[PDB]
């Protein structure tokens, strides 16, 4: 029974914009494709290409400043690090341009932790390392 | 700790005649007068530790059982909850009336009348009263400051002084919530001990209150640390020593201090 | 291991046109974008814009005046002070022409506390602290 | 800790159409406007006026007789005071030629209590009292 | 304390088509009306009017034979006495030109009993009797 | 004063015949010995105990037993308390 | 064990006249003397194994209660999950305090004063400190690495050396996540 490992999701470090952030739970983050479905004139089978891509992406979080709030919806990269702590193989990525769909100005429940929620959208992608 | 009974008994009660040993006492010897028996010794726990049983048998010239119900009032308010000093073995300790012995016995061959009555004492080998605990130190000097009453951090002392309360912890739960932070959460109960009922009633009140309001606790002087609340909940119904009445949960949150190398001198050549 | 914190979210204070608000329990506000998403006409990737702006905001909280249902549509402020206790770092947060989308009037179930919820819009806000 | 209260939802009195109602449970009502969104030249923010206001409201309880369903899709007038118990300034609102939107003429379950679930419209308001 | 009653919902007593239907379990019956909102020229509220009404059913039981299957598309008229015991004023009301929107043939799960769900329409109403 | 409650009986009815005698013995108890106050800090029992003395013009004694209740009484003792936060000025 | 809690106790107190086996003490003895009976042994489940119990019974001239007293606490401190090594047999184990005997006993025909100390050994049966378990092998090793205490896997040992740390494995549940992962 030859050893495997999952990838627990505490070892992710997200740098936003150049600064690490720490109190981000949950990150994601996606490269959607217009499918694109043609229906030819003979063929039966519908047939899809790859049309044009657009990055969206979401993370949620503890609320420790206002960083968010200042940043407004300026362009800014995103760094994610998945360190494999049992074969030490990170998996790196970086979102380009991100730009923040709304500002979560003010998200508070009485008798809870404030949390901070963020959605955006991100031009283009680089798989730094794998 | 039987001189430390026997001086108490002697010097706050009039009545009586003399306090002796098991089987000390001869067929002239002059009643009424009592004998203190040292019962067991019984792991109760981590709160109470050892608790010792005490027995204060009273006995009484036959004349009428009236005079023994008067003399066991005066040795229950005489011993029970006050703090008593052995000056034989220079320690201390606070006698808990418990009950009384099973009926009030006739011995005819003595020509008497006895009654047992039953005291414990608590936490006998607890010698330090002192805590690694940074958060019961922490909540023990808060009720200590708003309370005014001696605060005793990790389980019960032998010579505790009533009124006062406890701090103990009770189950600790410790998260990873993120790849810096971590959360500690302790559920700690609190014990409020004092002769008059409705002043442990007014103490946990004013415990209670002070807790929700300022919901963070200093955890140091220094401050740089806080305590912040969660629930704090009170079953009066629970056991005044055993148990503790008021519950409170705590959790704090921590980051993980990382202090690796620094990236001081930053070089970097060309090619083409 | 050295301190952090969580802003929990009982320190809020919510005055309502100038008026302090105590019985508020929830308050969110966000600050929308239309996205104006453009397909250039040689690049694959969808490029985004900032478009228009459109905040928005919602309360929740226990009824004990007729304070929304008399203040109408009128415009009126919102100011939002997010202390933080372990360092005093309040973050306040104002809200300019906030507009009620709906008078709650009436909202009352039989066996429970009569709670009123808001919603609205407001143009613009000013981040006053952090 | 100076004293505060709660407004407890079964304090409602409910009269529709001059006669006071006893077995409904839940009351809501709201003033719905339009929020006509402008955009102007050289303003990213967008812009919000009232628009016109449009009344709907909601009751739930507990068949008792065939009032609702008597009544039809006739103009009626609906009352509603919420007293408060510790102080006694009752919140008095008044509903003004509200509109069944469907009459429920059948809706029962085997084993359960027929309860009626009543909606509608209502023109305007008249806040009698706070 | 004067007595109140609620009308449990295992009174129903429910004829479809003159036979009387003893199996089912719920039965829901509304009179939806267009509202047909007019914007007047002037006036800032809504105005609202009955426009055309139209009827919806619905009704849940137990399977015990192919009398809905069987009964096609055809119209048909559904009674429907609400017994009250207390005090033994039954609410009764009659569907008239009720029609299956749906005819349903199969519904039937295996480890379970088969119950016979049922939805369609009705042009009006006779509240018989309150 | 005291107020004592019937329990029971001795566990046979004994004939002592060098006395020449048929004995029994019934069994009684006290409650609350050492309780000697009758008054409460708890703000809400006393509350309690007024509202059912006026509405039932009977004795109420707050906290916990009395030794010399009468009967018939009620008590109107607290179980078990819980405080929230639920707001910033609210509790 | 008898040799050992002997041994420890004659050689750690000095008021003891003798320390002796149950009904060896004649009329003669010169008191202070105690007496090292030996109780049950008790399986107490896996963690714990037998458990045997032991009473030193303390005796004293019958002056005052106090100089029992004093003895009482002396025993206390010098056999208290303190280490006991019993040359006789050459296996060591570590007494528990557990209490003290029902009441303190005046026997008026030998004229003494009599109390007695009860304590307890763990895990009797127990000879090995070693397990199959990798996963307790492995947290004891990280235990004692961290900590620089012992660590004893499985279960208890009788002999264990306070301060110290059980590792032991008290649920496994196994699940086939996947065609090829379990």
């Amino acid at each position: 029974i030859e050893e495997a490992s999952f990838l627990n999701g505490s070892d992710v470090v997200i740098l936003i914009d150049g600064v690490e952030e720490l109190y981000m739970e949950e990150i994601k983050a996606d490269f959607e494709q217009d499918e694109q479905s043609i229906k030819l004139l003979g063929c039966q089978n519908e047939i899809s290409r790859v049309g044009t891509t657009k990055g969206s992406f979401s993370l949620n979080g503890y609320k420790t400043d206002s960083k968010f709030a200042k940043l407004g919806f300026r362009s800014f990269e995103i760094i994610y690090n998945l360190s494999n702590s049992e074969t030490l193989g990170y998996e790196s990525i970086r979102l380009k341009n991100c730009r923040l769909k709304k500002l979560p100005l003010i998200n508070s429940k009485a008798g809870e932790i404030v949390k901070i929620e963020v959605e955006g959208s991100f031009r283009g992608y680089d798989l730094l390392n794998e | 700790m039987r001189a430390g009974i026997r001086k108490a008994l002697i010097d706050n009660i009039k009545e009586l005649k003399g306090c002796y040993e098991p089987n000390v006492p001869n067929k002239d010897t002059k009643k009424p007068y009592m004998v203190v028996v040292q019962g067991q010794d019984n792991d109760h726990g981590e709160t109470i530790g050892f608790e010792r049983s005490i027995e204060v048998w009273i006995y009484e010239g036959r004349t009428t059982f009236k005079k023994l119900d008067k003399l066991t009032k005066q040795v229950v308010e005489v011993l029970d909850m006050n703090t008593i000093v052995d000056e034989s073995e220079n320690e201390a300790f606070t006698c808990i009336y418990k009950g009384t012995s099973e009926n009030d016995i006739v011995v005819e061959e003595w020509d008497a009348i006895a009654r047992g009555i039953r005291f414990s004492v608590i936490a006998l080998e607890d010698k330090e009263d002192t805590t690694n605990d940074r958060w019961v130190e922490a909540l023990s000097r808060h009720t200590k400051d708003l309370l005014e009453i001696e605060s005793y951090k990790d389980n019960w002392k032998k010579n505790f002084i009533a009124p006062c309360a406890l701090w103990r912890t009770t189950h600790i739960e410790n998260k990873r919530i993120n790849y810096h932070l971590i959360e500690i959460t302790k559920t700690m109960k609190c014990h409020v001990v004092s002769k008059n009922k409705d002043e442990i009633v007014k103490l946990l009140e004013t415990l209670e209150t002070s807790l929700i309001i300022d919901k963070r606790v200093r955890l140091r002087e220094d401050k740089n640390m806080y305590l912040t609340l969660v629930s704090v909940v009170e079953d009066r119904e629970s056991d005044m020593f055993t148990t503790g009445q008021l519950t409170a949960v705590f959790k704090m949150i921590g980051k993980i201090k990382r202090e690796g190398p620094t990236m001081d001198k930053i070089y970097g050549n060309g090619n083409l």
